[PDB]
């Protein structure tokens, strides 16, 4: 996997590639790793397959729960549902999570989840194997309070440099827009991003 | 005793009516990370003989080095170099193999699967298999790594016996080969979009294409998958 | 850690008659759940009326094949043309497996022909070069589907003569060049439909007085 | 395997199965376990079975260079010692192998030596040697008597074999007999179990565990 | 712990135990008799783990006795031999199980039949006219197979075992320090004190 | 075990081989791997055997349960939630790799699960040994708005390639296609393309040949 | 290693340093061998041109090589060592091996096998 | 160490005109020591007839554990379990311990009282069934019954052919296993009789 | 190989050694020497790892006699001891080690005064008035610290050589089948027949 959430000017966008390998074999290619939790709070999944999607679907169901009694929770809220899954099932779990969501009085907000289980608010994050080789590109290029345009551009050059270089990530590159306009979601083929 | 370090992923090859066609992508990976993207994994040797080699790229580079020497030995007293003494396909395939195995049973394997595809000087195809344990084989398609499970069940819908080698053409055959390396850039996880190809016909020769990329590929229906179930 | 070993699969079969001798061997060649070769031959005319192959670890059956033929070709030269006897072949052969006693060809071997009296002969070699004459012996992947058949088929055993009570055995008798191949089909036939490595082709190899003559016939290629 | 060869009034009785097994594969049921090295030695076969029948093949040529240049048929003793610093040689290598060499000679008499691939030499008048040599043993010792004749030792050392053939899994298949005299070896024929038991079992009376 | 030998005969059954009991490199007791007395007409040797042996027969024994003082009846030797088996074939799969080995020698009253079942730790039941359990079966059932006959007096049934004894004795590589015989038949459970 | 499944314009379609191993060995020939979890939702199922048909007889069990309850026709999704929470319980112990496939009241479906509890969503899939031998025919041939007897068709195509190409996998095609608006059809043995050929000879034996020690009458009745 | 072919043939068809060899021994003091009906018997001869001589400690002139088998010899005395020590190491090879002492016609057999290599081996007289 | 190798033994069934056959070899060992020459690996509840090989001791208490269900069975349904019933019951019991199993291998073999059709099955350790027109396999002898069986069989024997058959497939595969063997039994089973033959075979 | 005893007296040294060789599960031999005459005064007793044992023993009576041969002389008990002891030393830093322990039992001519030396496979070396190899130390040496004396008799020496061979056939586990006794004096080396 290669995953991504940046906050901007008008919100938060969610970023990841379509891979799921066994060893070096490509289990699916056009796979869907940006999951809805709530109506504008969504998640980036990476690890096992298998833990990540147990981890959401339950986390939905909490989130389901939780707006039938009090009302839409925050995105701080969210991530603190999935901190409790994944750091007292710490010795089960592989999992490596980022939430995101936009509220309107907190607009866009990120937080990643590592393997541990702890729980890190950031301007932006990204996770997953191909994450290691942007880390240098993506400091040296974010800036908060992008435009829409823009933060689509950051994401689309971040994950085509960390296809490019890692085995575990490739096949079309999945976007999900978070703002007060409502859900979009982005697909952006190889054709396009591998040329950049 | 070795471990592979930079490594080269499937070699896939096939027969057709005049000649032998094989194929290899250019990549040079290094564990997960896609390291090396300029790297050639087929050799040719002489205009009747190409080497696609598979595996370790160190050792891949050793064996280059063996075969370019091999071509300067044979040349040395002997005036039918370019001619009748001239190196088949066959005598290449034996030398390699040979060392193939003199290796393994030093316990110290060229951790590599080569196949050697060629024309003799008699006219007829060659297309054979080696690997770092010193086995052989051979057959009307040939496939290593991925390329056996993924390219091999493709080449032989076109090729599935002997009597279907006659029956094939160099645009039938050419045309699966480019199928089989597409398939494989949808599917292993190793391999790189830009390749190599490689033609050897008995009538028209050695034919080397460089650069070439996979293409005409479906993605469109990524689209309308949403979630993983729900 | 790297592991010098492998398995090709496959299946060879060795039967003796009166004045002949076949050795069988299907021609698929594999690794793991994978199929290197529909046709990959793996039983050879050896010279001097013998029949050889060494199924198993195929890098290893090839080399001791070479190696064999090559022993041949250095009696020849050495001993003034003289005919190596299967018996004479077989004890060479042990001293080519046994010298790699610490280190072994991973390979069951079956060679074939004629004795010096004329009559049918078939011998049989472990990996390390322990062997033995028989009548009948089957080899490899399927060996132990095939050989019970063969104990029923070709000597008889466990069959008795009709109302004699268990009493009288059925009588041994040399069988026909025809009836050894009907076996022959008939084990391959039986070993491909319960044995994935077995299947493709068969190709059988009849050695007579007269030389050595190949029969190939089609087995199921799933 | 199970072997067997004892000394008594009338010379050496050696008898042996004919079973050869690849872990619970039975590969064979006519392997021949005693090899004739000359008219007045044999070499029992147990263990690893190339290993048994390379090696006791090369101690026949060692006694035909014995012979050859010392113009004299070696020793029985001097014939277990050659295999027997043999094997030491290669100890620790993993060679497995149980032998018993028998033979007559003018100087010692019917002579029997255990041989084994841990480098043990033992001369002896009783050894069963193998998987089933504990049973050999039970029926043996229990029937054994020095002055048993030719034809009641004959029958001693077959039965003993059956009985172990009958009780190991890793034994079966015919009895190959062997009398050694002053005058040589003398070959007493191969005696299938299949037939052997039942024709034993009826005259004899014994085997009751078995349906009969 | 280490042999223990039952043979059924016409009308008895005959149990031979050894007496040692070693523990590295020392005989602590040369006297040790390894048996049990389920009822009247039943008798139980065993052999195994040290401390599991006795904890288990005398178990056995405490049941069995139950069974007879509430149902005022003796059981056959073949329901006797069946709950045991059930007992070990339980304990198999338990959390450690017992690593015990027995025979079972009893005279059916009902049949007027002698009865020997050979039972290992597993839990594998079997009837014979001769058992042994551990080394001692592979010298004593080839040596029985050859001289035992179904219809011997118990006077030849202790000739046969003192066969058995010797061949022991003379092969075996421990001295187990003799054996306690026992002979179960119609009048019950008695010792051989002269072996 | 090959097996995949394929979308098409008014439903889905999956397929499978009919080989059964134990080991190198063929255990069943002809074994059935489509499984009805209920009427118009069928599975395929790779893996260990006994997994496999325990998970979806109890799966399928609960959805006849649940579809009584609400009467409502069972959904694949209510089928995919229940089996993926099931395996995950189990860490992947219970060795079930499925390929669910269905319609329902919401549309046409297609799903796989692995042993460990990840579910995948595709318009074409392929799960067991031979799954690569038949991705590969799958995507070189798939294309969107497949007709009835274009999915067939392909879906047939990547069982056969798994049938030769992979050791594992054998012997006939089963299909199971499931329409919207139609009656789901199971299509035993589809095609049987591996068909004994005839024995060269009879083995039956004449009557006497083995021996008897003793007969007796079995009493059955009460 | 020094290799020079010392023992030649000459153009008559004779190795001069064997036949010197020969001339060498015909030097020595006189030995003799006589063997009865039961016995055998080696008489030596020992030069009186050495008086002062400390017969207990001097080098007897007849060697036991076992405790069956003897060797006396003429000609030069440094050499008949080499012969003997190598001779009794063979007597001990022999017992141990073939588990019997050697007989008199091995052990000469051996001693003489000896004398032949050093005729035709290099760097050796 | 290997649990359903320890003791030995071997099962196999065949199907024929309006009849099948089930044999099993009759010795029990411990490894190379051969124990036991009596020992019956074929049981029956009515008509219903269950083979079983592996370790002898979950022979012995699935025997007695089908035996039970059976009678409940026969008590509860007032009549007697039919072969495909039965086999459901098998796979039932066996995949109830999944995960600490009985290492046998069941084989079913009976005729189906109301229809009067042949049923075989076989099954894995953990309860996998597997049914066959022609025959079923079981024990350590299981590739030299495949191979026996693959050859020898053919379709619609007759009850006397098929004994012969049946027989000579047990011999020759039991000859070329050394756990397996020291005597034999076939049950022959047509509509309304059961005819029960031991066989003569070598005993080593 | 198992136990292997040895006793020096006023006189004379006495050695014991079991007659048994056992391989598995079976008593291959029941009269086995495990000894060999290194010199007319000089006797080496020998336990340890199968085939090693002879092949050591053998090895150095052939280096003796050699000894013996060329010198003309009886090498001393001290001399031969220290012998045996730099070939075990150099042994156990081979690739194969002899897995041999010793007990060499001498009478020095020249000193009229019995000596008994006790050696190990690593090439331990010590001379005591008794000694032994293996696990029958640990009964027989608080035996003999009790009733050795240092002026006994050779008679003596036997019925205290008696009582030890009892205390190992009482506490014991494995059968060694009695012991072969062989007393070293002035006169030389001797057998004892009725032990
Ligand atoms: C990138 C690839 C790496 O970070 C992404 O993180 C994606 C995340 C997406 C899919 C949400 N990760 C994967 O694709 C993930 C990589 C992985 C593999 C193993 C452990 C952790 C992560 N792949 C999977 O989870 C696959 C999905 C299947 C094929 C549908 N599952 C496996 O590879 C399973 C997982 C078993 C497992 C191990 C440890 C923890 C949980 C589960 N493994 C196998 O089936 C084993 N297989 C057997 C045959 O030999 C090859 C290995
Ligand atoms: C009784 C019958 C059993 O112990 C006897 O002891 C006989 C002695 C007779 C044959 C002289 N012993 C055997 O039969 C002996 C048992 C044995 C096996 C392995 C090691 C030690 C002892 N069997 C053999 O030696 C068989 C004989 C063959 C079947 C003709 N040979 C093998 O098992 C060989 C070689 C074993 C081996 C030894 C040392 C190094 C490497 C290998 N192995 C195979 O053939 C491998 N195997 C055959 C089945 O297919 C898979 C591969
Ligand atoms: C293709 C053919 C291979 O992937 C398919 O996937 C099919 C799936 C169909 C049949 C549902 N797979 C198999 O046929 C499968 C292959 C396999 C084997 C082992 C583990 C995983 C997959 N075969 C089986 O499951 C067989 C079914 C038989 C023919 C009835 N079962 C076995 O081979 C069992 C395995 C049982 C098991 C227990 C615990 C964990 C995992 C598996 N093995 C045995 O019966 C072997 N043995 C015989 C002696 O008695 C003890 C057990
Ligand atoms: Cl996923
Ligand atoms: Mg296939
Ligand atoms: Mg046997």
């Amino acid at each position: 996997t290669s995953i991504m959430a940046v906050t901007f000017k008008d919100g938060v966008i969610l970023g990841a590639d379509s891979r799921t390998t066994t060893g070096a074999y490509i289990a699916n290619r056009v796979t869907d790793k940006l999951t809805r939790v709530h109506d504008k709070i969504w998640c980036c999944r990476s690890g096992s397959a298998a833990d990540t999607q147990a981890i959401a679907d339950i986390v939905q169901y909490h989130l389901e729960l939780y707006t039938s009694q009090y009302g839409t929770p925050s995105t701080e809220t969210a991530a603190s549902v999935f901190k409790e899954l994944c750091y007292e099932n710490k010795d089960n779990l592989t999992a490596g999570i980022i939430v995101a969501g936009y509220d309107d009085k907190n607009k866009g907000e990120v937080y990643t989840i590592p393997l541990g289980g702890s729980v890190h608010k950031l301007p932006y994050a990204i996770a997953g194997s191909g994450s290691t080789f942007i880390y240098g590109y993506c400091d040296k290029n974010f800036r908060e309070n992008m435009s829409k345009e823009e933060t689509v551009d950051f994401i689309k050059h971040s994950l085509s440099q960390a296809i490019k270089w890692d085995g575990s990530s490739g096949g079309v590159i999945r976007m999900v827009v978070l703002t007060a306009a409502g859900v979009e979601r982005l697909i952006f083929y190889p054709d396009e991003y591998e040329q950049l | 005793t070795q471990q592979p370090i930079v490594t080269g992923t499937s070699v896939i090859s096939m027969k057709y009516d005049n000649g032998v066609i094989i194929a290899a992508d250019n990549l040079g990976s290094y564990g997960s990370l896609l390291r090396f993207n300029g790297v050639e994994r087929l050799i040719p040797v002489g205009d009747n003989t190409v080497v696609g080699i598979s595996g370790d790229i160190s050792d891949m580079q050793h064996i280059e080095r063996l075969l370019k020497d091999l071509v300067t030995e044979n040349a040395y007293d002997n005036p039918l170099a370019d001619a009748e003494e001239a190196l088949e396909p066959s005598y290449i395939f034996e030398y390699l193999a040979t060392v193939m195995y003199q290796r393994r049973s030093k316990m110290n394997p060229l951790w590599n699967a080569i196949i050697v595809a060629g024309v003799q000087s008699n006219g007829d195809q060659f297309l054979r298999y080696v690997n770092l344990l010193g086995v052989t084989y051979s057959s009307p398609t040939l496939a290593t790594g991925f390329g056996a499970h993924m390219a091999n069940p493709l080449l032989r819908k076109v090729v599935d016996r002997e009597s279907d080698i006659p029956k094939t053409t160099v645009q039938v055959a050419e045309e699966a080969i480019v199928n089989a390396m597409r398939v494989l850039y949808y599917r292993d996880a190793r391999s790189s979009r830009n390749f190599s190809l490689a033609i050897i016909d008995k009538n028209t020769g050695l034919t080397f294409k460089k650069n070439l990329q996979v293409e005409n590929m479906k993605w469109d229906f990524a689209k309308d998958i949403k979630g993983y179930g729900t | 850690q790297f592991n010098p070993y492998g398995d090709n699969g496959g299946t060879i079969l060795g039967i003796a008659g009166e004045d002949f001798a076949v050795l069988a061997g299907d021609t698929r060649n594999i690794t793991d759940y994978s199929i290197n070769s529909r046709y990959e031959p793996k039983v050879f005319d050896c010279g001097d009326n013998i029949v050889m192959s060494a199924n198993g670890f195929a890098a290893d059956g090839d080399a001791l094949v070479k190696r064999f033929k090559n022993s041949v070709k250095w009696y020849h030269f050495d001993h003034n043309d003289k005919k190596l006897s299967i018996n004479s072949a077989a004890r060479n052969i042990q001293h080519l497996l046994y010298g790699k006693r610490f280190f072994p060809y991973y390979v069951h071997t079956i060679i074939a022909g004629l004795d010096e009296d004329g009559k049918g002969a078939v011998y049989s070699f472990d990996p390390v070069g322990s062997y033995e004459r028989e009548q009948c012996r089957a080899g490899g992947a399927a060996a132990s589907l095939i050989m019970p058949f063969l104990d029923n088929q070709v000597n008889f055993k466990n069959q008795y003569e009709p109302g004699t009570n268990g009493k009288v055995k059925k009588p041994l008798k040399y069988l026909s060049v025809e009836e050894v191949i009907k076996l022959v089909r008939d084990s391959f036939t039986s070993a491909t439909e319960r044995h994935i490595q077995v299947g493709d082709g068969l190709e059988i190899l009849i050695v007579t007085k007269d030389g050595v003559r190949k029969e190939f016939y089609e087995l199921k290629r799933d | 395997t199970t072997t067997l060869a004892f000394r008594f009034q009338g010379g050496i009785i050696v008898a042996v199965d004919s079973r050869a097994t690849a872990g619970n594969w039975v590969a064979s049921q006519t392997v021949k376990k005693v090899i004739e090295i000359n008219p007045f030695l044999l070499g029992t076969m147990a263990g690893g079975t190339v290993d048994c029948q390379f090696w006791e093949t090369w101690l026949g040529s060692q006694c035909r260079l014995h012979e050859l240049r010392e113009k004299e048929r070696i020793s029985v003793a001097a014939a277990s010692k050659i295999l027997s610093n043999l094997v030491y040689q290669y100890k620790g290598a993993g060679l497995s192998m149980g032998t018993m060499i028998c033979g007559y000679t003018r100087k010692e008499g019917p002579t029997i030596y255990y041989v084994d691939s841990d480098g043990t030499r033992l001369k002896g008048d009783i050894f069963c040697v193998g998987s089933g040599q504990t049973f050999a043993y039970g029926v043996l010792d229990s029937n054994y008597k020095w002055d048993l004749s030719v034809e009641d030792a004959l029958y001693l050392g077959k039965r003993s074999i059956l009985a172990a053939a009958h009780r190991d899994a890793y034994s079966g298949g015919s009895v190959n007999l062997y009398h050694v005299t002053e005058d040589g070896w003398i070959y007493h024929g191969n005696h299938d179990v299949g037939e052997l038991f039942w024709k034993v079992k009826e005259e004899e009376g014994s085997f009751n565990n078995v349906i009969g | 712990m280490d042999i223990i030998l039952g043979i059924r005969v016409q009308d008895s059954v005959i149990l031979a135990s050894s007496k040692a009991v070693t523990r590295g490199i020392s005989v602590l007791k040369d006297s040790d008799d390894k048996t049990r007395q389920l009822s009247p007409h039943t008798l139980m040797s065993f052999a195994g783990e040290a401390g599991d042996t006795v904890q288990f027969a005398e178990y056995i024994q405490a049941n069995i006795q139950l069974y007879s003082i509430r149902e005022d009846y003796e059981l056959s030797p073949q329901a006797v031999s069946s709950f045991v088996r059930q007992e070990l074939a339980k304990s198999i799969r338990s959390r450690r199980p017992y690593q015990v080995n027995v025979l079972i020698g009893g005279y059916d009253k009902k049949k007027n039949k002698p009865e020997l079942y050979q039972i290992d730790y597993l839990g594998t039941k079997v009837e014979l006219p001769y058992g042994a359990h551990g080394y001692s079966g592979f010298y004593t059932f080839s040596l029985l197979d050859h001289h035992y006959r179904p219809d011997m007096t118990t006077e030849e049934g202790l000739d046969l075992l003192k066969l058995c004894v010797q061949e022991l004795e003379k092969r075996m590589p421990m001295d187990f320090k003799g054996v306690i015989v026992k002979i179960v038949d119609k009048d019950g459970i008695r010792q051989v004190d002269d072996f | 075990t090959t097996i995949v499944g394929v979308k098409f314009n008014n439903g889905v379609v999956i397929a499978a081989d009919t080989r059964s191993t134990q080991g190198p060995i063929v255990a069943d020939k002809n074994c059935a791997k489509l499984h009805r979890i209920s009427p118009k939702i069928w599975c395929a199922g790779a893996g260990t055997a006994a997994d496999t048909e325990a998970v979806t007889q109890l799966i399928g069990s609960n959805i006849e349960l649940h579809s009584l309850y609400t009467s409502r026709e069972p959904r694949v999704v209510s089928a995919l939630q229940m089996l993926k929470q099931h395996l995950f319980k189990y860490q992947g112990h219970i060795g079930a790799y499925l390929i669910v496939a269905g319609v329902d009241p919401t549309g046409s479906h297609l799903f796989s699960i692995h042993a460990h509890g990840s579910t995948d969503v595709g318009y074409y899939l392929s799960l067991g040994s031979g799954s690569l031998a038949a991705m590969a025919v799958l995507e070189s041939h798939w294309k969107q708005d497949l007709t009835k007897e274009e999915a067939i068709k392909l879906a047939s195509d990547a069982i056969q390639a798994g049938i030769w190409n992979d050791l594992g996998s054998g012997s006939n095609v089963d299909v199971c296609v499931m329409e919207i608006g139609k009656d789901a059809e199971y299509l035993r043995n589809y095609l049987t393309p591996n068909v004994r050929e005839e024995k060269q000879k009879s083995y039956k034996f004449p009557r006497g040949t083995t021996a008897v020690l003793k007969e007796s009458i079995v009493n059955i009745c009460d | 290693g020094y290799d020079r072919a010392l023992s030649i043939f000459s153009p008559d068809g004779h190795i001069f340093q064997v036949e010197y060899a020969l001339e060498a021994v015909k030097r020595g003091t006189c030995a003799v061998g006589v063997k009865g009906k039961n016995c055998v018997v080696l008489g030596c001869e020992r030069r009186s041109t050495l008086k002062l001589q400390d017969t207990r400690i001097t080098p007897s002139k007849v060697s036991k090589i076992d405790s069956h088998v003897v060797l006396s010899f003429s000609g030069l005395n440094a050499d008949s060592r080499i012969l003997i020590e190598k001779a009794r190491v063979e007597a001990q090879s022999h017992r141990l091996t073939l588990e019997d002492p050697v007989t008199v016609e091995y052990l000469t057999r051996y001693v003489a096998g000896v004398q032949q290599r050093y005729t035709q081996s290099g760097g050796v007289r | 160490s290997d649990p359903s190798s320890i003791n030995g033994g071997i099962v196999v069934a065949m199907t024929g005109k309006d009849c099948v056959a089930i044999a099993c070899d009759l010795r029990l060992g411990s490894q190379s020591l051969g124990v036991s020459n009596k020992f019956e690996k074929i049981f029956h509840y009515g008509h219903v007839f269950l083979g079983i090989t592996g370790l002898a001791t979950d022979v012995t208490t699935l025997n007695e554990m089908f035996r039970y269900k059976t009678n409940l069975y026969k008590l509860k349904e007032e009549r007697a379990i039919e072969p495909e019933t039965f086999t459901q019951l098998v796979s039932s019991s066996l995949y109830e311990r999944r995960f600490g199993p009985y290492f046998v291998g069941p084989v079913v073999a009976g005729i189906n009282s109301k229809s009067g059709k042949p049923f075989i099955a076989g099954f894995d350790l953990i309860g996998c069934i597997d049914e066959a027109k022609d025959f079923i396999v079981s024990g350590t002898a299981s590739d030299q019954l495949f191979g026996m069986c693959e050859s020898l069989y053919e379709p619609n024997l007759e009850p006397e052919d098929l004994f012969e058959t049946i027989s000579q497939a047990l011999l020759n595969a039991a000859d070329r296993d050394a756990l397996s063997g020291w005597g034999a039994v076939v049950y022959i089973i047509k509509k309304d009789e059961v005819v029960k033959r031991y066989l003569k075979m070598r005993q080593d």
